[PDB]
């Protein structure tokens, strides 16, 4: 039986230092951008995005 | 259609569905009346009343259900916008019939 | 039927005849449901193994 | 179910931006991100999918902004083709479920 | 006996509504539907979410009806989230609750009161026979449906 299988494709933790990697140069570049907005008040008190 | 004949109808729907299976099956299902323990009640399936929910009647009628989750004979209009912004009653769809 | 013998005895094939199923030629038809096109008759066969 | 209660009540409240997809214990799950992806994507928030290989949630109709890192089981066609092509394979019989 | 739970949001009147909800004359099958008036403004997923197990763990009950008077464009499919994990049928019928969606899970037993993809692009066409429009273009963007409804009009 021939198969495949992928390196790291099973441990949560060594790919969690890339999800943060990304989000490194992202956030800088859309923290130098006009009207940012605010995440809603809660589940309750907002209903608009 | 009005929103009380809708609940009106609405409710005979759920009614002709679950009481009838007792004229045959006779077994009416109890589940678990909480939050929790959905999945160890899970004996009791609603397959059986899935089977023939979307056939349903009240006092006359064609109210198959897709299982898509639509309806077969549905009614539909057309409307036309006007001068003043004001939508107007135009067509009328009555059973593949213009 | 006497220029199939013909084929078998050069390319050392052998082979077996069936009449068609319903007895047509073969052209493309719409089902019922959407717009799938499948052909009918002694067409029709060949492409079904 | 418990899951809804304290996604809303517990962590939009606190200015949440992206939200990162936990594992199930058991892989043969995949009711891991649904109750939130639905929660979550309700405001248009951006989420990242750390162990996520369902193809379900790449549709692009529902769970529109569901990103993942780890590709999902549908993108080892992507090899079949060049594998077969090298080892000199040209008829294939494919068998799926 | 099997209770019936009803909730609307919007502006309305409560009472006129529960007027015609006794005028069943049901001797024909004992149905004998505990119908419960619930009205409040719960647009919001918290007040949805809290509400629906409240009403089954105080009154046991086996089939709800769902209308709104809202224009939420992911109120539908939220509320398939509540019909998708519960074995309760659950049913849309005004508002936003009978948007069109594409497609439903194989658990979730809910319904929708409105138009099918499918059908208003064969009654769209109806029309255009009718007034000998024999020439048409096709513009459309990306939605949970477009492919379906322009696969009714080649065919
Ligand atoms: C066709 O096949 C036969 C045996 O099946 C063999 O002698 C040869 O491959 C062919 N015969 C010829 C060419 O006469």
């Amino acid at each position: 039986i021939l198969g495949l299988q992928l390196i790291n494709g099973k441990n949560e933790s060594a790919h969690i230092s890339d999800a943060v990697g990304v989000v490194a140069q992202a956030v800088h570049e859309l923290l130098e951008k006009e009207n940012i907005t605010d995440p809603p008040r809660g589940c309750v008190g907002n209903t608009n995005i | 259609y009005g929103l009380p004949a809708r609940v009106r109808d609405g409710i005979a729907i759920i009614t002709t569905a679950a009481s009838d299976m007792l004229s045959e099956h006779s077994f009416i299902p109890e589940p678990k009346s909480s939050c929790y323990n959905t999945h160890e009640k899970r004996i009791y399936q609603s397959n059986m009343l899935n089977r023939y929910l979307i056939n349903v009647t009240f006092e006359g009628r064609n109210l198959s259900f897709s299982e898509d989750g639509y309806q077969m004979h549905p009614k539909l209009v057309i409307i036309l916008l006007n001068k003043e912004r004001k939508w107007e009653r135009v067509g009328k769809w009555k059973d593949k019939s213009l | 039927i006497d220029l199939l013998i013909k084929l078998a005895r050069t390319m050392n094939f052998t082979y077996e005849v069936h009449l068609v199923a319903d007895g047509k030629f073969g052209t493309q038809e719409r089902v019922n449901n959407s717009n799938k096109k499948e052909w009918n008759g002694m067409m029709g066969e060949l492409l079904s193994g | 179910i418990q899951m809804a209660l304290s996604v809303c009540e517990d962590l939009i409240s606190s200015q949440v931006y992206a939200i990162l997809v936990s594992h199930p214990p058991t892989p043969n799950d995949h009711f891991t991100p649904t109750p939130v992806s639905y929660t979550a994507g309700f405001y248009r928030i951006p989420v990242l999918g750390l162990t996520t290989r369902m193809s379900i949630y790449s549709d692009k109709s529902i769970h529109l902004s569901f990103l993942r890192t780890v590709p999902p089981y549908s993108h080892q066609s992507s090899v079949w083709f060049e594998m077969m092509r090298v080892y000199s394979w040209n008829h294939i019989i494919l068998l799926v479920s | 006996s099997i209770g019936i739970a009803v909730i609307l949001v919007g502006t309305s009147d409560e009472v006129a509504i529960k007027d015609a909800h006794e005028k069943d004359d049901f001797h024909h099958l004992s149905v004998v539907p505990r119908v419960e008036l619930v009205a409040m403004n719960e647009t919001d997923p918290k007040s949805i979410i809290t509400r629906i197990c409240d009403l089954m763990s105080d009154r046991k009950i086996q089939g709800v009806v769902f209308a709104d008077d809202t224009d939420q464009e992911a109120i539908a499919q939220i509320l398939d989230f509540i019909s998708a994990q519960t074995l309760t049928p659950i049913l849309g019928i005004h508002g936003g609750s009978s948007m069109i969606m594409a497609d439903k899970d194989e658990s979730s037993m809910f319904f929708q009161f409105g138009p099918s993809i499918e059908q208003q692009a064969s009654v769209m066409l109806n029309i255009m026979e009718e007034y000998d429009w024999y020439i048409f273009s096709i513009v459309t963007t990306y939605f949970p449906g477009y492919q379906d409804f322009v696969n009714k009009i080649r065919s």
